[PDB]
C-alpha cells in the first residue's frame, strides 16, 4: 500500500498515521486528527467523511481533508488551476 | 492504526 510522506492537513513530514481505507494515500499527524495516540486497528481517515453530514463523503478535495457526499457536492468543490484537481474553499482556485 | 516517521520540513 502506497502512501503520501506528508500529513494531508498541514503539509509538513514528521510522526504520521497512515489511512487503512483501499488506495488511500493519505497520512497525518495525530496533532492535525486532534487525537493524541494513534487509532486502534483498522482506521480510515477523515477524507472519507461528508463535512456536513453523517454520510460518506463520494467527491474530494485534492489539498486538503474536506470532501463531501452526493448531496453536499455541487458548489463545494472546484477545478483548481492546477490540471483541474479539485478543491475546497479554503484553497485559491488559481494557486491551491 | 500503522504510523511512520519522515523528515520534517
Ligand atoms: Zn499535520
Ligand atoms: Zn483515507
Ligand atoms: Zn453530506
Ligand atoms: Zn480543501
Amino acid at each position: 500500500q502506497m502512501h503520501e510522506d506528508y500529513c494531508f492537513q498541514c503539509g509538513d513530514g514528521g510522526e504520521l498515521v497512515m489511512c487503512d481505507k483501499k488506495d488511500c494515500p493519505k497520512a497525518y499527524h495525530l496533532l492535525c486528527l486532534n487525537l493524541t495516540q494513534p487509532p486502534y486497528g483498522k482506521w480510515e481517515c477523515p477524507w472519507h467523511q461528508c463535512d456536513e453530514c453523517s454520510s460518506a463523503a463520494v467527491s474530494f478535495c485534492e489539498f486538503c481533508p474536506h470532501s463531501f457526499c452526493k448531496d453536499h457536492e455541487k458548489g463545494a468543490l472546484v477545478p483548481s488551476a492546477l490540471e483541474g484537481r479539485l478543491c475546497c474553499s479554503e484553497h485559491d482556485p488559481m494557486a491551491p | 492504526a500503522r504510523t511512520k516517521q519522515t523528515a520534517r520540513k
